[PDB]
């Protein structure tokens, strides 16, 4: 009883310290000193009428890059922590047959829909990460309703690194002029750009980077649950 | 120009004698790498009378103003000659190539502390000197070596603490101008400065609280190295206390009221010096070893300098620096002669050799100069040095402190009689028939220190007139032969010639013939009895058992035991903090994070 | 010029090309790491000689959006120097790990190493507080995955306490970011320091305290350190260098960057008076826990924490005469701790293990690699005319004008204790041997020694290198010439 009550005392003074430190404003309006520039200059400077997809890939452009660095490092870390050259399933203990056939037919129903999330970062919220995580969910449904379902690894992490390279090759061929400069809507480099401003001609540069990052994070968690469902 | 070359030259000599181990040339070109500072100092000796010689070399962003004063040259001149007289005796007694890298780095530390006129050259050279001496004695008996290293790093780094405080409180770092601003506040934070500076230079002296490195670091080592380990590597403590007097004397006398005609900080350092001469002489008696006996000798004569450079603002420094030159000059010869007798023969302990004064008469005669150079003999520098120290005591009257330094001259006399008895006289054991004479390269150092001793003793004289003028306007009106004190004279011409006349009249009453037939030693008295060769008749076991049993209470309280206690307490606290703070409990580190977050709540 | 923005992009593209060539064979996997970090030294040297050419840093933009609305990489006089030294240390690691770590799946170790190099050049180039957090989490998960990469129980647990402590510190750091943004509304440190003088005196205190807190946890001082002399003890031998050389310096710089970004507010003085006290509490405990230490890798692991604590001692004391000399310790202790974990690594890979019983006897048995450990262990107390002697003298003289004589007599106390556990180690490897086994190891007999001759030249010539940190202290000393060289 000594440790729990003493922790409750110290954590109560921590919470009181944060709550006294939370006396900035009672949910008021006066917060944006630079944040108004993000809103008033998002319809004409990037093309994406979405607010968050233009600020995190174009404005804070080195932060979805650190994000995919973190997810790729989680893949290679779990793969380095679990490595035995055998990689067998557990006991597989079948259990049901409306589950295997249940996740069979439902597997392209999530494969269609997860792609729909990351192609649409224009009028729909989100970005590449919920669509990639539910692509990994579809991989998990086929992985937790079958007796093996080993997607071939030699040829699996190739496209993950290829999609991360596809991000960075837009930064490196983006280095043909300046830092990022979008390479796609402001100069007719490979195709056209800035048709209108709706969900037509795909806005500016932000959709194809979300297809590539959604493909990267789509094969991300599926590899993690793959090499963590492997016994001796 | 001509000043920085002599500071890199023993460093370059330590550098060059590492690659050149191909032939028998690491001796020859190695020893003349340390023999150029005498040629460069005496080349710049007449330019001392001209306006002073300095140099800056702004390196590391610091100042490093090296400059050579009237007295820093004097300590550097004995630095060159004592560091020479060991190092040409160091061309033997090495049995490796990893000796010259450190024993020449130490001399560049020694010339650095003496030619230090700033502080950022001072502590750099002091740290280099400490390291070189440690790594010299870091070849065997590690526990003896590391004790010296921990103590001298504590002294060096407490000096870094004291220089941090005196750089904070003043603002400026430069040592020439920092005496001016202490004059500026000469008309509660400074009793720490003096005491920490005294602990900073009680590590390279014989101070009775902290001298336990001396019976180990002056003990087992290269013995031919050791002539600079006491001859210049213990003068750096003397020059430290003298630089403290060059920093402030009056500012430390107003904040600390005088106990008598002597200043109380000078009285404290001279009282610890008088205790040093007492304990150094007494522990030199019951110390059966050839070098552990001489460790207490080397720190016995330091207390003379720290008594003279304690009390008395006139003539006190002027007599203590004289004994500093004299003592280092003959103790170089004593460590040279003990290195010769430890190299030519075998083992170390007194129960190995005796009566070894006929197989090597060059050794015997050269240290007969040194026996005369100690404890007071009127042709030699020992009597001049001790007489100057006793002259500085009576002025600014001190009766309680004059007794222990006079007792120190007595106990300085006593141990040398203990040395020259069971090492040099008596019978010889039958393992010393396979021995030779003294080699020449140690004998050149013996002859150099002997001729320098005889020109030092019979006429002070040249060094007295040197340290008199251009520094603390004259207390002594000396000449080439006399000394001319304010109330004493101490002639040297008509004091040595009355000896050599008195030895002639003594030889007249002896050199008369009538049968002077030599006899063997094995046939002797033995209470009128037969005595063979296999009788240990010369005594060699402790020699002073009533002296030990007189003060058998005083020797039960040593300081070797206390420092090992305090270090074992720190070392077991090191095992304590290892297991307490650094647990395997993850939640312990979570609790540590919650505690420091709670401190951030407390603001 | 934004052509020098490849300090992050080139390690990124190569770490995304190494799982592309992991199935193309086995031969060009580990030699793919050496040529890229050589290219990293090239792109670092470009920025290094371009920064010290003029008096202006390269404001590497994050696109066509001027700061503060975008991300700026203020590659200052500090940053080009540290990107250069991490490039040369990582190139010294890549030519080391080629034949010293092949026990385990190096099939995926190369990308983990190179992503640590990415977190390196990201952390000491960041301008946004968000990018500061993101690059720190890259380095954090890099360390989570790479101190665990031995799978031997004692090494498995060695990551665990660090992953849960770095998780709680990154959590607290995001709360502090949310509170500094909660008062101001801006994120870029250019627009933050000109604003954080009158935002709120009671809101900036808790935010700054928690930001310094949560950035300290991934680094080490007193509470949040004991995973580090568990990480160096149990890791692959090359990454013990790259952790002990680099990751302590990025955390201690970015802590001491953002602390000197808010040097006008109230309550900051108590924060630096805490940071002094905790840095002094970590020079004593770390460098005294190595005294009765058995494992020699742990005996150096404790020493590397005690050297970074005295970096924290002068990185937050005042403004000058020691912050520009605190950097003089960070670019110097990385080299001498590169020497340490080379020799321990080469012993642990040649003989086997790092126990003293299989470390004893290396005077005659081992070649001058033992001399490299000798000349490294000499240079942590800094005894001869060496470089840690110059630097530690600069730090102890730095603790004079403010915070004196108690935050001296503990760091300077530890160098007395650190004097003990090195010469209880150099003695038992040179003068206790009794074993003449030649065991030739002439593959690092030159490379570690040309490194060992790099600490002998800075030891005699500090003024060709101390003039650098005068103009490289100008990124941390002030705010006004920093801000005006951004906007």
């Amino acid at each position: 009883m000594l440790k729990r009550v003493l922790a409750i005392l110290t954590i109560l003074v921590i919470g009181y310290w944060l709550a006294q430190g939370l006396a900035d404003v009672p949910f008021g309006q006066d917060k944006m000193v630079v944040g108004k520039y993000y809103l008033e200059h998002v319809k004409e400077e990037t093309g994406a009428v979405n607010a968050v997809t233009a600020v995190v890939v174009n404005y804070r452009g080195l932060d979805t890059l650190g994000e995919v660095t973190v997810l790729f490092i989680a893949s290679t870390g779990v793969a380095a922590l679990l490595w035995k050259k055998k990689r067998e399933r557990t006991a597989k203990t079948e259990g049901s047959v409306v589950l295997t056939t249940g996740a069979r037919l439902l597997f392209p129903f999530i494969a269609l829909f997860g792609m729909y999330i990351f192609i649409h970062g224009h009028l729909t919220p989100g970005g590449g990460f919920p669509g990639g995580a539910t692509i990994a969910t579809a991989f998990l449904l086929m992985y937790l309703a079958f007796t093996i379902y080993e997607i071939p690894h030699r040829g699996f992490e190739v496209t993950e690194g290829l999609a991360g390279m596809g991000y960075v090759i837009t930064g490196l061929i983006g280095l043909a002029i300046g830092g990022y400069f979008l390479f796609d809507w402001i100069w007719q480099t490979w195709g056209w750009g800035h048709e209108n401003i709706g969900r037509l001609f795909s806005g500016g540069f932000i959709p194809i980077i979300y297809t590539l990052i959604g493909i990267k994070v789509g094969t991300e968690l599926s590899g993690i649950v793959d090499n963590m469902l492997k016994e001796e | 120009n001509e000043l920085p070359i002599i500071l890199l030259s023993p460093l370059i000599g330590g550098a060059l004698a590492w690659l050149i181990r191909v032939k028998g040339i690491r001796e020859a070109i190695g020893v003349v790498s340390s023999a150029i500072p005498l040629y460069f100092l005496i080349k710049l000796y007449p330019a001392l009378e001209g306006e002073p010689i300095r140099y800056s070399l702004n390196v590391g962003g610091f100042e490093l103003t090296l400059a050579l004063s009237h007295i820093s040259w004097i300590f550097a001149m004995i630095a060159a000659v004592v560091g020479l007289s060991a190092v040409l005796g160091l061309v033997s007694t090495a049995k490796d190539s990893n000796e010259w890298l450190f024993a020449l780095m130490s001399l560049a530390g020694a010339l650095g502390v003496f030619l230090a006129n700033d502080f950022v050259v001072f502590f750099l050279s002091w740290e280099i000197m400490t390291f070189a001496s440690f790594m010299m004695v870091f070849k065997y008996n590690r526990h003896a070596s590391l004790k010296y290293f921990v103590l001298s790093i504590a002294g060096a780094y407490a000096m870094l603490l004291a220089i941090g405080i005196i750089y904070a409180k003043t603002g400026s770092l430069s040592f020439p101008e920092i005496s001016a601003i202490f004059r500026q506040d000469a008309m509660t934070e400074t009793l720490l400065i003096y005491a920490l500076f005294l602990v900073a230079f009680g590590v390279k002296a014989g101070m009775f609280p902290l001298h336990v490195w001396a019976p180990d670091a002056y003990s087992e080592t290269n013995q031919s190295y050791t002539a600079m380990f006491s001859g210049v590597l213990s003068k750096t403590g003397v020059y430290g206390f003298f630089l403290l007097y060059l920093l402030m004397y009056g500012k430390l006398a107003i904040t600390l009221g005088n106990v008598r005609s002597a200043p109380t900080f000078g009285y404290i350092i001279a009282f610890l010096g008088g205790l040093t001469i007492m304990v150094g002489g007494i522990l030199a008696a019951l110390q059966e070893d050839i070098r552990k006996l001489f460790a207490y000798s080397s720190i016995s004569q330091i207390g003379y300098i720290l008594i003279g450079l304690g009390i008395g603002t006139p003539l006190g420094i002027a007599a203590a620096t004289y004994h500093a030159i004299s003592h280092a000059l003959f103790k170089g010869l004593f460590f040279l002669i003990v290195a010769t007798i430890i190299y030519r023969t075998g083992k170390t302990e007194f129960k190995d050799y005796g009566g070894l004064a006929e197989k090597m008469p060059i050794t015997f005669a050269m240290a007969f100069v040194a026996i005369l150079s100690l404890a007071g003999i009127p042709p030699m520098a020992g009597f001049a040095s001790k007489w100057l120290i006793f002259e500085a005591v009576i002025s600014r009257n001190l009766p309680i402190l004059g007794a222990m330094v006079f007792f120190g001259s007595a106990i300085g006399f006593v141990y040398l009689i203990r040395f020259t008895y069971a090492v040099w006289f008596g019978q010889r054991p039958s393992d010393l028939e396979d021995v030779k004479d003294a080699p020449l390269p140690l004998a050149i150092g013996m002859g150099i220190l002997a001729i320098l001793n005889v020109i030092f003793g019979v006429a002070p004289g040249l060094v007295a007139r040197e340290l008199n003028k251009l520094f603390s306007n004259p207390p002594i009106g000396g000449t080439i032969w006399e000394l001319d004190l304010g109330f004493g004279r101490y002639n040297g011409l008509l004091l040595s010639i009355w000896l050599v006349i008195g030895l002639i009249i003594a030889a007249i009453l002896y050199f008369m013939g009538a049968g002077v037939r030599k006899v063997p030693v094995t046939d002797t008295y033995q209470s009128g009895n037969p005595v063979t060769m296999e009788y240990n008749l010369t005594i060699r076991r402790n020699f002073f058992l009533p002296l030990k049993e007189a003060m058998a209470f005083w020797l039960k309280m040593s300081f070797d035991r206390l420092y090992h206690d305090i270090w074992k307490a720190i070392e077991e606290l090191a095992d304590l903090a290892r297991s307490y703070v650094y647990n395997g409990n993850i939640q312990a580190y979570a609790w540590y994070l919650a505690i420091i977050l709670l401190i951030l709540v407390a603001m | 010029s934004q052509v020098a923005a490849l300090l992050i992009a080139l390690p990124l593209i190569s770490a995304f090309f190494v799982p592309v060539l992991k199935q193309i064979g086995k031969s060009l996997i580990k030699p793919f790491l050496v040529i890229i970090t050589l290219l990293q030294t090239l792109i670092a040297s470009w920025a290094f000689v371009q920064v010290y050419s003029t008096g202006k840093p390269i404001i590497i933009y994050a696109g066509g959006w001027k700061p503060p609305i975008g991300i700026n990489l203020y590659i200052g006089h500090f940053a080009a120097l540290f990107i250069l030294v991490i490039a040369v240390v990582s190139f010294l690691m890549a030519l080391f790990n080629f034949k010293a770590v092949t026990v385990e799946p190096i099939d995926k170790y190369a990308m983990l190493f190179l992503l640590l190099l990415l977190g390196a050049t990201g952390m000491i180039a960041t301008g946004d507080i968000f990018n500061l957090f993101v690059f720190m989490e890259i380095t954090a998960i890099s360390a989570y995955a790479l101190t665990a990469y031995n799978k031997t129980g004692e090494a498995a647990e060695a990551s665990m306490k660090y992953i849960v402590l770095g998780g709680i510190g990154s959590s607290f750091f995001l709360v502090g970011v949310a509170l500094i943004y909660g008062a101001t509304g801006t994120l870029n440190m250019a627009h933050l320091a000109m604003l954080a003088n009158d935002i709120n005196p009671t809101v900036v205190q808790v935010g700054l305290a928690l930001i310094i807190f949560g950035l300290a946890v991934e680094a080490e001082l007193f509470p949040l350190n004991a995973w580090a002399p568990d990480a160096y003890q149990a890791a692959p031998h090359p990454i013990t260098v790259m952790f002990s050389a680099f990751v302590v310096k990025a955390g201690l710089y970015a802590m001491a960057r953002i602390l000197y970004l808010f040097k006008d507010v109230s309550g900051w003085s108590s924060l630096t008076k805490l940071l002094i006290a905790m840095a002094t509490l970590t020079v004593v405990f770390a460098e005294l826990s190595a005294l009765r230490q058995k494992n020699v890798k742990r005996m150096i692991a404790y020493s590397s924490i005690g050297q970074v604590g005295l970096i924290a001692l002068a990185l937050s004391l005042g403004t000058q005469e020691g912050v520009s000399a605190g950097v003089f310790h960070m670019l110097n202790h990385a080299i001498v701790k590169t020497m340490m974990f080379m020799a321990i690594g080469y012993v642990g890979i040649t003989l086997g293990g790092t126990m003293i019983e299989n470390f004893e006897g290396l005077g005659k048995r081992m070649p001058l690699t033992s001399l490299s450990l000798t000349i490294g262990g000499i240079a942590t107390v800094g005894v001869p005319l060496f470089n840690v002697f110059w630097s530690k003298l600069r730090i102890i003289l730095a603790a004079a004008h403010e915070g004196n004589l108690w935050p001296v007599a503990l760091v300077l106390f530890a160098s007395v204790v650190e004097a003990v556990y090195y010469f209880r180690l150099i003695h038992t490897m040179w003068f206790k041997g009794k074993s003449g086994e030649r065991i030739p190891e002439g593959a690092i007999a030159i490379v570690l020694l040309l490194l060992a001759m790099l600490i002998i030249v800075i030891g005699v010539y500090p003024t060709p290198f101390w003039n650098l940190v005068t103009k490289a202290g100008s990124d941390i000393v002030e705010v006004s010439k920093y801000v005006a060289n951004v906007l």
